[PDB]
């Protein structure tokens, strides 16, 4: 499981393992990371602003 | 019954349908072969679930008193159309 | 059997001008003429047709006048012009019907194996779509009497086979590419609602003075497709929609915050530029 | 057996054993029986693979009411025992030509379809196509109501 060879939950308190994995979310990953980059770009533009101001 | 609890228990079936618990499954798999009702019958609670059915032939008293669904639909989807449009009224624009 | 034909508004304008004709020549009321078409498939095209000089006596609607020199003869002159849009059917104005439509269409059935009559609209006031087509039908009854031929609603829609809006578009001078949703919403709502009002009044008539078609053949299965959701307890659909609106508000939030930042940055840039670098 | 080609005829296996053991009791054409159940190392093996037939084709046919079904009542509605059903689950599930999901955490699990892990797609299909059927309702409502109103 630690190396993605297996994806799910085992058990000893119940001795019953259960498998599960549904990672892919292009919405969240994609959009959120793009927004992170947008934040970096705005940080960049902040200095253009502070310059043209004074 | 128009109402919900469409995950009906087998109890009315086995009481009024003169059938047993071991034969409600055949009672609705033979109806799957018939093809007028195709329920997703529960079998952890043994509940005979109601899906879409072939309804009746005539209910002339309910052809008259379907107003509580038809005029219900008409004036209430009309009123809520007026309410959606009335909350988005002055973006008529 | 036809699901749609090309309802080309050129034949619409022909119909309209000949309705102006029947109105201005005198008092012949019901506009009736011959519909021409080319059967490509179940789908068809209606771009060319014509009105036939015909009269209907007040009583005995089975009164009609279809000159062979104004139809069969014209067909040959039109055959050298374009054989495609063959004799395909006819039409009548007047909202509901008269008694002759069936006999007329069956007389012309010899010309077109699937001949059509169309209740044509002379005054566009509808909620939706104008004139529709009705082909020969054999639909008698469970009784199955001698086959009635009251031509059923043979659905179709306004086919614009070609653009040709070089002038047509040049006529509108009113609209844009509506980037309108509210228009659609009010129309859809009020149309469903008035339709349902027609329904409830028709059924109150059925209970009161309606005929045996009170629940004729589908009105009960009409209520069954209503019985699609017969509060409907959409609780499964309730938490379904809960996750759906998780998605919806994720869209709204992320995208519109992007929009915020977007206008913010450069609009403020230009703002401050023209603001302080001007003085 | 030709009727068995629908609904699987989830029949008491001994009844079919009668229907196809009296073939050997034919005061008529019986060479069918000997070709089928006059054999031992394969004819009785034919009975065994017939058990295979009944169980696996019942798994096929009963795929509708699932997502709730118990290991015990499985056998109850299987015409075969529970640990018989255990071995049947085992073979059909390592064969896994279908994708079910099961666990003895409860034993109430089923020869399922993908168990509906899907997003709005379900809602999408439902809402869209249903609403479409409803516009179709309207568009023929006008028509057929007019038709029944023709005489009037």
């Amino acid at each position: 499981i630690l190396d993605k060879k297996f994806h799910g939950i085992l058990d000893q308190g119940e001795g019953v393992l259960i498998i599960f994995d549904e990672p892919p979310v292009d919405k969240t990953y994609e959009a959120a990371l793009e927004t992170i980059q947008n934040m970096s770009k705005v940080v960049d533009s902040l200095y253009n602003k502070a310059k043209k101001l004074t | 019954r128009p109402a919900n609890h469409r995950q009906l228990t087998f109890e009315e079936i086995a009481k009024s349908a003169k059938i047993t618990v071991n034969e409600v499954e055949l009672l609705v798999m033979k109806a799957l072969s018939v093809g007028l009702v195709k329920g997703s019958i529960d079998e952890v609670d043994k509940r005979v679930h109601m899906t879409w059915v072939q309804p009746r032939v005539l209910d002339l008293q309910q052809i008259k008193g379907m107003k509580d669904r038809l005029e219900f639909w008409c004036t209430d989807v009309k009123s809520m159309e007026m309410l959606v449009e009335h909350q988005a009224h002055d973006i008529l624009t | 059997a036809v699901q749609k034909v090309v309802v080309h508004p050129l034949v619409l304008l022909s119909v309209v001008d000949h309705f102006n004709r029947i109105g201005k020549v005198g008092n012949q009321k019901r506009v009736v003429g011959v519909l021409l078409g080319s059967w490509q498939k179940k789908v068809l095209d209606v771009s060319n047709s014509f009105a036939v000089p015909f009269d209907e006596d007040d009583k005995d609607d089975s009164v009609w006048f279809l000159d062979h020199d104004y139809l069969e003869n014209m067909y040959g002159m039109f055959k050298k012009v374009n054989a495609r849009e063959r004799i395909v059917g006819w039409y009548h104005t007047g909202p509901k019907l008269h008694k002759n439509d069936i006999a007329i269409n069956e007389l012309m059935k010899r010309y077109c194996p699937n001949s059509v009559l169309v209740i044509i609209d002379v005054k566009p006031k509808d909620l939706g779509l104008p004139t529709e087509a009705y082909i020969s039908v054999e639909e008698v009854h469970d009784d199955g009497t001698p086959t009635s031929k009251t031509f059923e609603h043979v659905t179709s829609e306004i086919g614009a086979e070609e653009a040709e809006e070089v002038g047509v578009e040049h006529l509108l001078r009113d609209i844009k590419d509506t980037t309108s949703q509210r228009i659609t919403n009010q129309v859809h709502g009020l149309k469903g609602l008035n339709s349902k009002l027609l329904d409830i009044r028709s059924y109150l008539e059925k209970v009161a003075t309606g005929k045996l078609p009170i629940n004729h053949q589908i009105i009960y299965q009409l209520q069954d497709v209503f019985n699609l959701l017969p509060l409907q307890e959409f609780v499964k659909a309730f938490y379904l929609k809960t996750n759906d609106q998780m998605v919806v508000v994720y869209l709204a939030s992320l995208i519109r915050s992007v929009v915020a930042l977007h206008n913010l940055i450069n609009n403020k840039i230009a703002n401050r530029d023209a603001e302080k670098k001007e003085g | 057996l030709l009727k068995l080609f629908t609904t699987m005829e989830l029949m008491r296996w001994s009844t079919l054993v009668e229907d196809y053991g009296m073939e050997l009791r034919k005061g008529s054409l019986e060479s069918p029986a000997t070709d089928v159940f006059g054999s031992t190392e394969e004819g009785e093996k034919r009975w065994k693979d017939l058990k295979n037939r009944v169980v696996e084709h019942n798994i096929r046919i009963m795929a509708k009411y699932y997502t709730r079904i118990t290991m015990k009542r499985m056998a109850q509605l299987l015409d075969l025992s529970v640990d018989e059903s255990e071995a049947f689950l085992s073979n059909l599930v390592v064969n896994k030509t279908i994708f079910a999901k099961v666990d003895r955490l409860a034993g109430i699990i089923n020869f399922q379809r993908p168990k509906d892990p899907n997003n709005l797609l379900n809602d999408w299909s439902q809402k869209l196509n249903s609403l479409m059927s409803l516009v179709n309702k309207t568009t023929h409502l006008i028509a057929k109501e007019e038709m029944i109103h023709n005489l009037q």
